[PDB]
């Protein structure tokens, strides 16, 4: 969650090509499984190389 | 005395 | 007389006004030389004798008339005489005021950092130039209108957008065109970038370009292009109206052409009081 | 505990404190610095 | 959790520099809703409006309705600053910058109402080169209208270039032929006697007598252009003579605006031309229907009283060359009214516009001793408060205590006269000096001095935020009438220091703590030494002199000596009140 | 009063105060 | 005696004829110097005062005497003062006239005093062979890309055949040059010769090379497109007319 | 006057004082040329003839009045003709004394290295900037103040820090700033860097870049910006000769941190 978190409050210019639709399709009261996260990629050691 | 016109787009200049 | 002052410096005799030497009377340059007392003794003209280099004596008295002091860059001996004579006489402290920080002043140098974001998939490109200036005062609305006029003749606006995001930052994109067309856009942007800064009174001193490798799972690059300018210049038209954030034109127009402009009624119309030909 | 103590000592219904460090269970603190947003019409002395 | 009204309250209490984050915080209301942005702009100050416009120019695509609502809010602020009397007018430069931003964002898409509002905003600043540039820009786009010509002639009303405004009015009359004589003749309908003037204020059925609001705007432009014109060609032109004869014999509008137009109109005329014009109109309107200078106004009044009590005695008061002439016009004309059987007209001297005219004639001469005789004699009435603000200032320059606090508690407070910021700053200093004199002799209560800063206070801004339910809606019926939330009063730190010293010398330090909390709540005005002032007040409440000396010594060893000078002055002002 | 684009916006009617506290940690359950 | 006029600019005295400053009468520089009017009041010579640099005025007065111009490239502060002083005095359009092109006749163009050239080389690799897609792109209009491709092709007939490379024109300011099935050693012959023909063609237009700065894709994994971005900066310091 | 000294050197007439030539009593230039002895024979003004170049003697007479000597580097003859006149007259020992066993000197060129540890990952751009110089004499306190004047108005002090580490090296921190605002950060630091160095008197000869990936973390990249500054002379006063004439007031620096390493009552040291 720390890799995808924007630092502080962040806003940009608005354009109708980028909409950000709020119609998600599930309940808004639950927040389990909704955070942006990277897929963890662990590099190989020199034994694996 | 400044005449105000709209700048033409490329679809307006090269309209066929 | 109170009008003419004759100072013999190094054999050369120069003529000056009493208001020139006593422009800064609190300095030791003026209070050590009694100009009104020498005018009552010598009725024709005041006569004083100074021991300086005569070319440096033109530099200090020429500063009192033009209010600008220019020092020689090559000749370091004459350069050392101005910093010594005006310090001993007290004219140096009044020449360069130290200020402590509405008008806006342009800086001496100017750097422009351009951060591109490239995407390439088999012979096409996709650019996102983030133009960023170094300080306030640069009219980027005049910069973007230089970009929008020259790029509308080459390519349609359905492939690129350009708008202002800050006072010292601009933006420009390119939506998946070929390599011959994308390099046409990027070179035309960076030429209007420097030509806007040449019109502000600067000159391009140095520049460099930086290309970054791909991200580890996508074909995304980061092309960094940096410039550096310097202060070279020593300091009823036609309104072309455009919004800042542009709107896209996809498909047919939803509103007709006559619904854009506003017209007054015919009964409210008056005759023109200025001539029109 | 700190929230209810500040609500009693300032006579407000519910106040919220935000700490700089969120320590875990068992670790002592010596100067834990936090900030509280209080109403501006309270003029109590800081020792009171 | 939060409503739109609380968002508007947070916007109106935050400063102008905080317009950029909040717009970027609650941006879901502004990116797709232009009506919401127009409602935000109309319910907020013009400086916050142009700040929100400059913030949204870099993010959204602003419409012409946004700049239209901004110019309408600036015109409403101009109307409020005309009505109230405090604050500054909207600058012409900000209106020109807003019109330039609207004309650079939208070319040939703004209506003519944008140009009309820009000319109405440039009208009180008397900037006519801006009007000429706007006329040239509108003619180059082939949209040049006649109300734009009227507002440009109103803009060009100036002693420098009145000939251009007269040429604009001549071209307007040449283009449209019947608007000007009908708008002038609306001030004099056919079949008007004194009984019509009696029945306009006595009888029922308040019918509209002919002047439309567009004709009222035309007549206001004519009044401005006749105030700007010199007296030589104002008595030779048919239009100017007709307007001057129809204004003094209007009898169709309210006497307040008639008095205002009469004070503005005949200013550039000399005294002899004024009295000959009044004599000529009193001759013709009474022959159709039916030093030594203080004698010459008596024969002017006794022939001209069909319900003409209000405007004439103010117009002649303004046309007098001095303020002692106005005092003689108050005294000897009242004596002549007692001599010439005029008991009915002397009940109209207690009208507030007459004493306001007398106070303005005393204020422009800077005479407070002449104003005090009118202050202590007459009944307290609603002063238009542009003159009472500087009369307290002129009384402060005499540096005398009891007259200022006496007139404040006996003429200003029961009449509900609202002063400016510097007037209240002078009045609280005079109250403090009179209270120190009363303390050293042994009458202002501290609660009354707290209420005189909050209730008696006037700002140049207008409250326009409505409640959530009290708004004319498209769906459903309204339960309550449209109510406006009053803005909480902001206090300068000079008023804070004066209220602190007043509550200290009164003997109740709780009022100073309440005033400090109110100042931290309404405007976040924290004093540089308030952390010591709070503890000094707490030592004052619990009678701790040694701690009050120790905190002064600690503030001397921490801050500067001149910072502790104020604490020492507060201590020696507390010690005389405790003793 | 100026604004910088990263400053802490304090809402009106509220004032931020700094507290410095301490506890043992063995007796308490900890923070939130 | 009477035809010479004294010009004092920046503490330096200059003397020159009457007809040299009035060589172009329609320019604003001649309008601010009333040479028959100043010779009528002062019968000896005209005395004028200017606040310009003496080194800058030698280039401006030198252009009026001798119909040539060479701007200094070693000093950018002197050169930017010369172009700015000849713009506010109206002398640049007679020094750098607009060009005439015949494609239909339309002849109006102003060449930039500072132009940039972006040379992007696309190196790809597919099924054991490699290719180059060199894209030359000028800054603005007015340049002759027909003559550059003539110089690129003619310098490449001796080096290689027409099978392994193709060079044609895509736009008025963009040029294309493809390269396929070449060796490692002869690939350096092509990229150096095109870079050789790029500079001297811009020298034939009347420009001068200011600086050059190149970047290259520093990735060690396989990339479908590797990019060699060569950037040029040219400053117009002269004019070249062929015969 | 009798105090004036008229000297004919190479055809050009020079006028000076008696005490300027007699500033050094021991040299043969002042010993073999008696100025008050010639003033008794010449009533109006003394006259002296010399076989020296007029372009040389402006450097000879200017040395006695300024107590300093500067030689032109582009002219090898006047460099040879002045120093030969210093040797035949005995003024080389007074101009250049022997070195006994500490002012700073600005070099003719300076290498400024700017090391950036930039971390960019989908909208967020985190920087770690280190500005270092190649020599001493540069006022890094003035370089930080130019950053503190601009970036305090552009961002809060929470997001960025800037302080001094070495006499010729400085540091700049940046923590999790977005796309546009971090571009305003690094451009303004680069703006005030060239503004500080060109105000010293230098001129940017060339600027070039060096990009590198990182070893530990993926999205971090190293950016080395090396700056080559050639020395020029600005039209205003430089801080080199300005500090000898107009000594500016040195402001008090911030209070450093005294770290605590002991826990307890901690009886006083001896």
């Amino acid at each position: 969650r720390a890799a995808m978190s924007p630092g502080g409050f962040s806003t940009g210019a608005v354009t109708e090509e980028n909409f950000q639709p709020k119609a998600t399709g599930e309940s808004h009261r639950v927040t389990r499984g909704k955070a942006p996260k990277v897929t963890m990629e662990k590099g190989p050691s020199n034994l694996d190389r | 005395m400044k005449r105000i016109v709209v700048p033409h787009r490329w679809s307006e200049m090269n309209r066929v | 007389a109170s009008d003419r002052a004759v100072i013999n410096a190094g054999g050369r005799r120069f003529e000056t006004l009493f208001s020139t030497l006593h422009r800064y009377p609190d300095t030791p340059f003026a209070q050590l030389f009694p100009l009104p007392g020498r005018g009552a003794r010598q009725h024709r003209g005041r006569e004083f004798f100074l021991d300086v280099t005569p070319h440096v004596f033109e530099y200090i008295l020429g500063f009192l008339r033009t209010n600008q002091l220019n020092l020689p860059a090559e000749n370091l001996q004459i350069r050392a005489e101005v910093v010594y004579s005006m310090n001993q006489w007290g004219l140096l402290e009044h020449a360069f005021p130290p200020e402590v920080i509405a008008v806006v002043k342009l800086p001496d140098v100017c750097v422009v950092q351009v951060c591109d974001h490239m995407q390439h998939d088999q012979g096409v490109k996709r650019h996102a130039l983030t133009i960023t200036y170094g300080a306030d005062g640069f009219q980027l609305r005049s910069l973007i209108r230089r970009v929008r006029r020259d790029l509308e003749r080459q390519l349609s606006s359905t492939y690129w957008q350009c708008y202002q995001t800050n006072e010292r930052a601009a933006f420009f994109v390119t939506t998946k065109v070929a390599n011959g067309t994308a390099d046409l856009l990027t070179t035309s942007v960076t030429q209007q970038l420097v030509e806007h800064t040449e019109s502000m009174g600067y000159s391009l001193a140095s520049s460099y370009v930086t290309l970054s490798p791909d991200v580890v799972h996508t074909s995304v690059r980061m092309l960094i292009h940096n410039f550096t300018f310097r202060r070279s210049r020593r300091v009823s038209e036609t309104i072309e109206a455009e919004p800042n954030i542009p709107t896209m034109h996809v498909g047919p127009r939803r509103e007709p052409l006559n619904a854009a402009e506003s017209i007054p009624p015919r009964n409210e119309r008056a005759v023109n009081i200025w001539t029109v030909d | 505990v700190l929230e209810e103590a500040l609500a009693v000592a300032l006579d407000v219904n519910t106040v919220r404190v935000v700490a700089g460090v969120i320590p875990e269970v068992g670790v002592s603190v010596r100067r834990l610095c936090c900030h509280v947003d209080v109403p501006s019409h309270i003029e109590l002395q800081p020792r009171t | 959790g939060y409503t739109f009204a609380d968002f508007l309250r947070r916007l109106e209490r935050s400063p102008d520099s905080h317009m950029a984050p909040l717009y970027h915080e609650h941006r879901e209301l502004f990116v797709r809703r232009h009506d919401m942005f127009a409602r935000v702009i109309s319910s907020v100050t013009w400086s916050k409006g142009v700040a929100l416009v400059a913030a949204a120019g870099y993010t959204q695509a602003v419409n012409v309705t946004i700049y239209r609502a901004l110019l309408a809010r600036m015109l409403l602020h101009n109307r409020h600053v005309r009505q109230c009397g405090a604050g500054s007018v909207v600058p012409w430069s900000a209106a020109l910058r807003t019109y330039s931003e609207a004309i650079a964002t939208h070319g040939n898409a703004v209506p003519t109402r944008m140009t009309l509002s820009a000319l109405r905003l440039c009208t009180p600043a008397r900037q006519w080169v801006a009007a000429i540039s706007l006329l040239m820009l509108s003619q180059a786009n082939d949209k040049l209208t006649l109300p734009m010509l009227i507002d440009a002639a109103g803009c060009c009303a100036t002693p420098a270039a009145w000939e251009k405004a007269m040429a604009l009015l001549g071209r307007f009359h040449a283009q449209s032929l019947q608007v000007l004589p009908d708008s002038i003749q609306s001030l004099r309908p056919v079949g008007t006697s004194a009984s019509t003037v009696d029945a306009a204020a006595h009888a029922l059925l308040p019918r509209s007598e002919g002047p439309t609001p567009e004709q009222k705007h035309i007549l206001t432009v004519i009044n401005k252009v006749v105030s700007a014109v010199p007296w030589q060609v104002a008595l030779s032109n048919e239009m100017c003579r007709s307007y001057l004869t129809h204004l003094v014999a209007s009898t169709t509008l309210r006497p307040t605006e008639k008095t205002a137009s009469l004070t503005t109109a005949v200013q550039q005329l000399p005294w002899e031309a004024f009295v000959t014009l009044m004599k000529t109109v009193t001759a013709t309107v009474q022959e159709g229907s039916q030093s030594n200078s203080i004698i010459r106004e008596g024969v002017n009044l006794l022939q001209s009283e069909p319900e003409t009590a209000i405007p004439f005695i103010t117009t002649i008061l303004y046309k007098l060359p001095s303020a002692e002439a106005a005092a003689l016009f108050l005294s000897e004309a009242t004596s002549a009214y007692r001599n010439s059987s005029s008991a009915v007209v002397a009940a109209a001297i207690r009208h507030p516009v007459v004493v306001g005219a007398l106070l303005k004639r005393c204020a422009d001469s800077n005479s407070w001793y002449l104003a005090a005789s009118i202050f202590k004699s007459t009944s307290p009435t609603a002063i238009p408060c542009d003159v009472a603000s500087d009369l307290v200032i002129q009384m402060r320059r005499a540096n005398q205590a009891p007259l200022v606090v006496d007139v404040l508690q006996k003429y200003i407070v029961p009449s509900r006269t609202k002063l400016t910021e510097e007037a209240i700053e002078a009045a609280l200093l005079c109250v403090l000096v009179h209270n120190r004199a009363l303390a050293k002799a042994s009458g202002v209560h501290w609660i009354s001095a707290l209420s005189w800063a909050t209730d008696l206070l006037e700002e140049g801004v207008e409250s326009r935020i409505l409640q959530t339910g009290t708004t004319p809606s498209v769906g459903g019926v309204n339960h309550e009438d449209p109510t406006v939330l009053l803005r909480k009063k902001t206090l300068s730190p000079r008023i804070l220091s004066l209220l602190i010293y007043i509550c200290v010398n009164a003997g109740s330090p709780r009022g100073g703590l309440f005033a400090l909390g109110y100042a931290r709540t309404v405007s976040k005005t924290e004093l540089e030494l308030s952390e010591e002032i709070t503890a000094l007040l707490y030592c004052m409440m619990y009678d701790r002199p040694r701690e009050a000396e120790s905190i002064i010594q600690h503030a001397v060893k921490k801050h500067g000596e001149y910072k502790g000078k104020y604490l020492g002055r507060l201590l020696v002002a507390s010690q005389e009140a405790k003793g | 009063e100026l604004y910088v684009p990263g400053q802490q916006i304090i809402p009106p009617g509220l004032t931020r105060y700094r507290v410095d506290v301490q506890y043992q940690g063995n007796d308490f359950d900890g923070w939130w």
